[PDB]
């Protein structure tokens, strides 16, 4: 379903749509009043649609038939409508402008015009400040529309974000597909996971998000960051986050190679480890130096708890935990006494290492104020032991 | 659980009294051997007045036993120690308690 | 091992490192109790070992170091340092002595500055406090958060101090030397440790007189030489000592202006003595005199009725030399004064060799000569640098930012401020750290013992200066702002936060403004704490507001068009709190509008006179938004406002509506007493909303219009049928038990009072017909009830209280006016 | 109360004493004039044994007034939500505006002299990054009114003062090349911030002051509270004094790039927001001249009112008559096209009748010479 919304969503993925003429050849060509096109959503490769059962919609391609899917930019909205067009070789015209024109979208088929559904009351008291979007013969004043320039990186993150999404979703499908089914003596019997793909799209994600380097000058570093903190909440809000949770948790469910072997068989098995860690990476990136990604794990800290034990990927949860807990004062309010001795029987089994005592000097302190509770707690159950 | 072994002889003849304040020094170890308290760590000798129940009752016990002079060892069971709660930090739950007490002077 | 094996054994150093971080991240901030505890694994012995140990890695004597100022120093120096910037002079012979210069014979302009840091200061800072460390004590038998907050840890300062000293002039002449093996592998591991304890003893005021002459030769001894040597400034050392040095310099530089304020403070009173002296004099001349001419007098006369601060600003107003003669005081006078000034701006350097010979030359040089040396890559240090060069170069502008916090009190209330400021500490303490039930209870004593204190009350301009307000103020903002949907925890901390600033409003106009110019960030955390039973922040906004025609006329249309959109948000939807404790869903939350409705009250009436600005606003905005009037009043498919109250009057009866009745605190809410008092508190809104007379004999047509929609909104038949509404009466029945109304939950006379205010103000009363039949209706029945009630076993009760409080405050008086 | 008014020679001591203290702060301690911003400006632009060194010069090492603005630079870049209120940056931006003026005929010599000499205070500060630190706190301000903007901008007027074409340029080309909105994002949110005549701030200041309330503590009779009414006009104005500068000697590049931002992904038409600024200008003035209108003469108060909302008027028709002279013919027709004429039809109206409801009275001809001035 398509709405006008305002807010977060301007600077966010899912409003942002690329324009495609129906012809391949000289598509790149200024847009011109009346130019049947097409309208597509980035994020879900989804076509803007007008159909009889639900009107306005986002269809696949695959119903994408052109009729429901033709409009038009007119700066009228006046029945001329006389002549049909000429298809020019070259670039054209320059006619419509970014900013400045204001343009009627219509679909050419019908005729209808691009308008809001004019909200019942009520809406306010459900404080919603979408408005749904419907094609209407008569429509408003207020319909046109001013179109504006995406930047480069957004348009390329928007790319990434609906690739990703599709590949992880297929790899959760192999996985969810042979959960509960033992290979046996035999094969997976299933289609093949894109193991490959997965992991050179979780490397060139890691290297994506990489932070920039303390040798660069203080702009140059500012403006990565800036761009890092971008992408970063556009990944977030379209959801790549809570995927790779997903894809976390259903490999999780293996203990070892082996036990998954036992469902997929030994060739997936000698990557499982790898894209654990990558997995893991990928997710500190993502949440590296983003409050707000960092204050989400407040509902599911136990989440990544329960995993630091885990031998395969010790060094990514750690480094997930510690970049959740100097981002985030939330999840130091909430940390408990069984949280605290997870992190203490880390250093018990896995040895002397500084990086558990810089997560528990983060416990204490963020931002300048101490949690009592936290600083009484390890210092209660680390340090009359003496071991 | 008030032990007393006597490391080093006193006078013999003079012993804490009730209003009286013991000067000491100590040295605590928990039963396992560990250090957790020093007198002498901090250069300055430790004063009590006995039946006001500023120290453990280890200490109300042992230094009464004790006389003027006196170096001893006192082992004290959790219960006449700080117990069950312990000491956060310090001292365990449940453990007796080591002592090293050297008997200055009574004022 | 030894631990010096450290060196070598690389990995060991890095855990043990970071576990001395760790040990100083859980005492970090206040925690003296761990402190405390790790007294036990980190000891005196050790700590002052490490101090001298010269092999050991930089790393370690570093973490050693700071965890020695973190368990002992750091606390303390915290305290001191947010009380340093304040300063409180008390009227003593001490600060009499001070003066700018040190006596001699060299001219006030010329005359060599003093030491700093080396002199008499009187300004008052509360003694540090400490605790023994023992791990033999008692137990104490008290519970968490009822335990007494415990001190920091005790160490030998003296000693400290002594050793600190010391080991600096030993890293001096090592540096001099230049040997190849600097302690701890550098210079910086070396150096920053000792002047970080430095810096923290002086701010501490451990150091003495001589002490800090030591320091200040170890600086730069040719400078400080009062009546070879290398200083640190020209042993061209990096970054970060440059930084500790500038820590040091601004110490020193703040010691300086702690001066000039205390001179100014001594010559202020000499000067009043003076001044008041001549003052007295001259007005008995006056009275002697006026006999010869009575016209002049007038004029003369005008200064000893004058204000006594526009008496003083006369009696200054002599600089410019073409108002002097106006002024009355005699030239010896004006003279001091000139000469205390001048000597001021020298001190300062504004009046007019290359050897510095001056703590301001010589910091401008320094901070120039590096920066020349060398382009600096530390923004701290570039920040703290230019800082100095700054307050060299502007003295004057650095008191006159200062003069604000100064406060002169009288020897006698020299014990009651150090209580005060202890407590002020403790509260400035608790911001930092999260809150727990232990902060909380501290932060109740707190308040508790500022309250009882006079000078709180004698002395709400010094509270001021202090900014307790504004620290009361986070304290109670940042504790509502964590988890604020889930619930507000800490009320009692809040009902605190009021008695404290609801009260403090109260205590001045002053006060009063102050908290009114933060009354946006009152209002937007105010939107949660309506379930939170008790003083708020919006009864801190009330408590500004209240009874201030100025503050009123100054409120914001913008905080208005707030309260209505919470208002609002009430009327239309239900309180989550009350559904989860299983009350019968209704749409709206009563108790919130007429918290909201109770606040606009305040704002738009004022000392008995409606303000028709805000008022003219409030109706307008309640018009537009008409889901504040309730569910009633809606207009249409709406009831009317009596059909409303008789309904509340049906679920105030019939259980399982008024609440889920399935209460120890005996405050539950009950609908229909909530649903009536909203109402009620709407129509005296709207009533004291109403024009004033004489803007309609005017024929305002703003007032008109007013007064016609507040009678288009309630018609006069509903106001008559609900002051005709019956009340339960006590009565004995059943062997004479007597049977009494519970008020919370049923009808009062308050709601009929909120009803005659409306009548009276919009409606009015002028035509005996009307008179006489609400007079039947339903005054005279309620005036024979409270006569009947008037009777031992009745009297007394509270129906009967109030109903005779109904009486006086809304009839009688009507009835007295409509007399006629 | 008066009458009670006690003598100076009752009070205790220490009141006295901090009473003292104030009047001495505001009378003696406020009222003097040393001025050290130029001794300091040239303290931090001498550079030192860089005469020795003789490599150094080459390796073109900051000299500490150049690493002051680096700092403050640094300081804007960082990124952040919100620009925290630095009481240095302020201080430090003022010593440096207040170093570049540093100030019935005067000879043609004598001006030509002063040119130079405040060129060359505006070098000291431009040639060290001065223009790029004013452009980065404007960006960072993010649209928020304070101190430390309105510091920036009178450095940015300080620098700019007589049309340098140098900093001008400086300006231009920092912002091509960044390719930043949040300059002009910042600068349009401060002009819809902006303020203009309140006919409810005034009324309720009238019946403020016509309380006569006294302080409580000691008297203060008619105690004066803060101006509601224009209270950020000298924020205003320094805000279109530097859009002005911006384009003073006929600065097409600027004057086009105010317009539209070729490079930039979005574009805001600063004419277009000042348009916009002018015609509610126009309606708060003509409400207030329809208040006075029965009235037969305007008090005090008023006289005020008008005087600064006229001068606000006055700094906005300049910046608007600079963004065209040249002319720019693109800024011509976007204000031809704009709402323009409509603020013009409205002054004209309140000039007409104020002008023949002025004549009238003689106490009113300062506020008829400002209104004709500004006509």
């Amino acid at each position: 379903l398509v709405y006008y919304e305002g807010g977060a969503v301007c600077t966010h993925a899912r409003s942002l749509w690329r324009l495609e003429p129906l012809r391949i050849s000289w598509s790149g060509s200024h847009l011109r009043w009346g130019q049947p096109l097409r309208i597509r959503h980035v994020t879900t490769g989804r076509y803007l649609a007008l159909t009889e059962d639900q009107g306005l919609v986002v269809v696949d391609a695959c119903k994408a038939h052109t009729k429901a899917t033709s409009f038009c930019f007119r700066v009228s909205k006046e029945k001329l409508d006389t002549a049909p067009k000429r298809d020019v070789e070259g670039m054209g015209p320059p006619e419509i402008k970014y900013g400045e024109s204001l343009c009627f979208v219509q679909h050419v088929a019908s005729g209808l015009w691009l308008t809001y559904a004019a909200p019942d009351p009520k809406a306010l008291r459900l404080g919603v400040l979408k408005k749904k979007a419907i094609l209407h013969q008569e429509g408003h004043m207020d319909d046109a529309l001013f179109l504006t320039r995406c930047q480069q990186e957004e348009s390329q993150a928007a790319r990434m974000i609906h690739s990703t999404a599709g590949l992880y979703n297929q790899f959760i499908k192999g996985l969810d597909s042979f959960s509960g089914k033992p290979r046996g003596s035999g094969p997976p019997a299933g289609p093949a996971l894109p193991i490959e793909a997965v992991i050179l799209s979780l490397q060139d994600l890691i290297g994506y998000f990489e932070p920039p380097s303390e040798e660069l000058q203080h702009e140059e570093k500012q403006s990565k960051l800036r761009s890092l903190r971008n992408r970063q909440s556009l990944f977030q809000e379209e959801g790549m986050l809570s995927l790779v949770l997903n894809c976390i948790d259903r490999l999780n469910v293996y203990t070892t190679a082996a036990h998954f072997a036992e469902y997929a068989g030994e060739e997936a098995a000698e990557s499982w480890k790898e894209i654990v860690n990558l997995l893991y990476e990928l997710l500190a990136s993502l949440i590296r130096g983003n409050r707000a990604n960092c204050a989400l794990f407040s509902t599911n800290l136990d989440w990544v708890v329960s995993k630091l034990d885990r031998l395969e990927a010790s060094s990514g949860i750690l480094e997930v935990l510690y970049c959740v807990l100097i981002e985030s004062p939330e999840v130091l309010n909430i940390i408990q006494e069984n949280h605290i001795k997870s992190i203490i029987s880390l250093l018990d089994k896995h040895g002397r290492n500084h990086k558990v005592l810089d997560v528990l000097c983060s416990l204490c302190v963020c931002n300048g104020v101490a949690v009592r509770s936290n600083q009484d707690l390890i210092t209660e159950n680390l340090l009359p032991g003496r071991e | 659980g008030v032990q007393v072994e006597t490391i080093s002889p006193g006078d013999g003849r003079t012993f804490p009294k009730r209003g009286q304040t013991c000067v000491v020094h100590y040295t605590g170890m928990l039963e396992d051997g560990k250090k957790f308290d020093s007198s002498r760590d901090r250069n300055k000798p430790f004063k009590f007045m006995l039946g006001k129940q500023e120290v453990i009752r280890g200490w109300e016990e042992g230094v009464a036993q004790m006389s003027v002079g006196q170096r001893a060892k006192l082992t004290i069971s959790p219960d006449y120690a700080y117990g069950a709660t312990g000491h956060p930090g310090i001292i365990p739950p449940h453990a007796t308690l080591v002592f090293d007490v050297e008997l200055l002077k009574l004022e | 091992m030894d631990i010096l094996e450290l060196s070598e054994r690389l990995d060991l150093q890095r855990f043990h490192s970071h576990t001395l971080r760790l040990y100083r991240a859980v005492c970090a901030l206040g925690n003296n109790r761990v402190a405390h505890a790790l007294c036990s694994h980190v000891d005196q012995a050790q700590l002052l070992h490490a101090l001298e140990d010269a092999h050991l890695p930089g790393p370690l004597r570093a973490g050693y170091y700071d965890l020695l100022i973190s368990i002992h120093l750091e606390s303390a120096c915290r305290s001191r340092r947010s009380m340093l910037s304040e300063y409180i002079v008390p009227l003593t012979p001490e600060t009499r002595a001070i003066t700018l210069f040190p006596p001699g014979r060299k001219g006030g302009n010329a005359r060599r500055h003093g030491l700093p840091g080396v002199g008499v200061t009187t300004s008052l800072r509360p003694p540090h406090h400490f605790s023994p460390p023992c791990f033999v004590a008692a137990l104490p038998a008290a519970g968490v958060a009822e335990a007494p907050a415990r001190l920091s840890p005790a160490i030998p300062l003296e000693a400290l101090r002594d050793k600190a000293l010391r080991m600096l002039g030993e890293a001096v002449r090592d540096g001099g030397q230049h040997a190849r093996d600097p302690v701890g592998g550098s210079v910086e591991f070396q150096f920053v440790p000792v002047l970080k304890l430095v810096s923290t003893l002086l701010v501490m005021g451990i150091f003495g007189d001589e002490d800090v002459k030591q320091i200040l030769k170890m600086i730069e001894p040719e400078v400080f030489t009062e009546e070879l040597e290398e200083g640190l400034l020209q042993m061209k050392l990096p970054e970060s000592v440059k930084l500790q040095m500038c820590n040091l310099l601004e110490y020193f530089c703040d010691q300086e202006l702690q001066h000039r304020v205390e001179s100014l403070a001594a010559f202020a009173e000499r000067y009043v003595d003076k001044l008041q002296a001549n003052q007295r004099s001259r007005y008995a001349l006056l009275m002697r005199a006026f006999t010869m001419s009575a016209a002049e007098t007038a004029r003369r006369t005008r200064e000893f009725r004058s204000p006594p601060q526009e008496q003083i600003n006369m009696l200054l107003h002599f600089k410019d030399e073409a108002d002097e003669e106006d002024c009355p005081l005699p030239e010896d006078i004006r003279q001091d004064l000139q000469d205390f000034h001048q000597d001021l701006l020298a001190h300062c350097g504004i009046q007019l060799e290359k050897k510095p010979q001056s703590l301001q030359e010589l910091v401008s040089h320094m901070v120039v000569r590096w920066a020349q040396e060398d382009y600096v890559q530390s923004p701290e240090l570039v920040r703290a640098m230019f800082s100095l060069l700054h307050r060299q170069y502007d003295g004057l502008g650095e008191l006159l930012r200062a003069l604000p916090r100064a406060y002169t009190i009288s020897p006698s209330s020299v014990e009651d401020t150090m209580s005060l400021l202890e407590c002020l500490g403790q509260i400035r303490s608790l911001l930092i750290v999260q809150m727990g039930p232990q902060e909380e209870n501290l932060m109740i004593q707190s308040i508790g013992n500022i309250m009882n204190n006079k000078v709180f009350y004698q002395h709400p301009n010094l509270m001021r200066a202090l900014g307790m307000h504004e620290t009361v103020m986070e304290v109670m903002v940042n504790v509502l702002g964590g988890g604020e949907t889930k619930e507000i925890r800490f009320p009692k901390m809040v009902t605190s936060c009021c008695r404290f600033l609801c009260y403090f409003c109260r205590i001045s106009r002053q006060n009063q403004r102050s908290m009114f110019d933060h009354l946006s960030y009152l209002l937007e955390n105010s939107g949660i704490g309506l379930g939170m039973q008790g003083s708020t922040p919006l009864d801190v906004a009330a408590a500004s507001v209240i009874d201030n025609n100025e503050l009123a006329l100054a409120l914001q249309e913008q905080d208005l068009e707030k309260v209505v959109s919470y208002l609002a948000g009430c009327g239309l939807q239900s309180c989550p709190m009350l559904l989860a404790k299983g009350y019968p869903d209704i749409g709206w939350n009563p108790c919130g509008g007429e918290r909201y409705l109770d606040f606009l009250r305040f704002a738009v009436f004022v000392n008995g006179e409606s303000v028709e600005e805000n008022a003219n606003v409030v109706v307008r905005l309640l018009i537009r938004k008409p889901e504040c009037f309730g569910p009633a009043l809606r207009g249409e498919g709406g009831s009317g406002l009596l059909a409303a109250i008789e309904e509340a009057i049906r679920i105030s009866e019939d259980p399982a509506r008024d609440g889920p009745g399935v209460p120890p605190e005996e405050n539950r809410v009950h609908l229909g007493h909530a649903i009536m008092s909203f109402y009620a508190a709407l129509i005296d809104l709207l009533g004291r909303c109403a024009p004033e007379m004489h803007l309609i004999q005017a024929g305002k047509g703003e007032a008109l219009r007013i007064r016609a929609i507040l009678r288009s909104l309630v018609p006069l038949d509903d106001l008559v049928g609900i002051i005709s509404l019956p009340l339960q009466i006590p009565t004995l029945g059943k062997d004479g038990a007597l049977v009494q109304p519970k008020m919370s939950a049923s009808f009062v006379p308050d709601h009929k009072a909120s009803m005659v205010l409306f009548l009276d103000r919009v409606y009015g009363i002028e035509n005996q017909d009307f008179l006489l039949h609400v007079l039947d209706v339903g005054f005279l029945p309620d005036m024979r009830a409270a006569a009947s009630l008037d009777t031992a076993t009745f009297s007394t009760t509270e129906m009967a209280l109030a109903l005779n409080r109904y009486l006086c405050l809304a009839v009688l008086p009507l009835i007295t006016k409509c007399a006629p | 109360a008066c009458f009670r008014m006690t003598p100076l020679y009752n009070l205790p001591t220490h009141r006295a004493c901090n009473m003292f203290l104030e009047s001495y702060k505001a009378a003696w301690i406020l009222t003097e004039d040393h001025s050290f911003e130029d001794r300091m400006i040239d303290d931090l632009s001498k550079a030192g044994e860089q005469e020795e060194e003789e490599e150094e010069v080459e390796e073109k090492k900051p000299d500490p007034l150049h690493q002051l603005v680096l700092h403050f630079s640094r300081t804007a870049l960082t990124e952040k939500s919100k620009l925290d209120e630095d009481y240095l940056y302020m201080a430090y931006a003022d010593i440096m505006a207040k170093s570049c003026h540093l100030e019935v005929e005067v000879s043609f010599e004598e001006k030509e002299m002063e040119k130079q000499r405040l060129l060359y205070q505006q070098s000291r500060l431009h040639t060290r990054g001065a223009a790029e630190m004013v452009l980065q706190m404007i960006s960072a301000c993010k649209g928020e009114t304070g101190a430390m903007v309105s510091s920036t901008l009178k450095l940015g007027i300080s620098i700019l003062n007589g049309g340098n074409a140098e900093v001008q340029q400086k300006m231009l080309d920092y912002l091509k090349d960044k390719k930043e909105v949040g300059f002009f994002q910042s600068i349009q949110a401060l002009m819809q911030t902006c303020s203009v005549l309140d006919l409810n701030a005034f009324e309720r200041q009238n019946k403020a002051e016509g309380l006569g309330m006294v302080n409580e503590d000691g008297t203060v009779i008619n105690r004066q509270n803060g101006e509601k009414v224009m209270a950020d006009d000298e924020f205003t104005q320094d805000l279109f004094r530097f859009l002005q500068l911006l384009c003073e000697g006929h600065n097409n590049d600027f004057q086009n790039y105010l317009r539209t931002q070729t490079g930039n992904t979005t574009t805001i038409n600063i004419i277009i927001c000042t348009v916009d600024y002018l015609l509610r200008l126009q309606e708060s003035i003509s409400d207030f001249y329809w208040y006075y209108s029965g009235k037969d003469v305007i008090e005090e108060q008023g006289k005020r009112n008008f005087s600064k909302a006229m001068s606000v008027a006055k700094q906005v028709f300049n910046s608007l008559t600079e963004y065209i002279q040249g002319p720019c013919t693109g800024n011509q027709q976007s204000l031809a096209h704009s709402r323009l004429w409509d603020a013009v039809v409205g002054f004209l109206h309140v000039f007409a009748h104020m002008m023949m409801k002025l004549a009238q009275d003689s106490s009113q001809i300062e506020l008829l010479k400002e209104l004709l001035d500004l006509q």
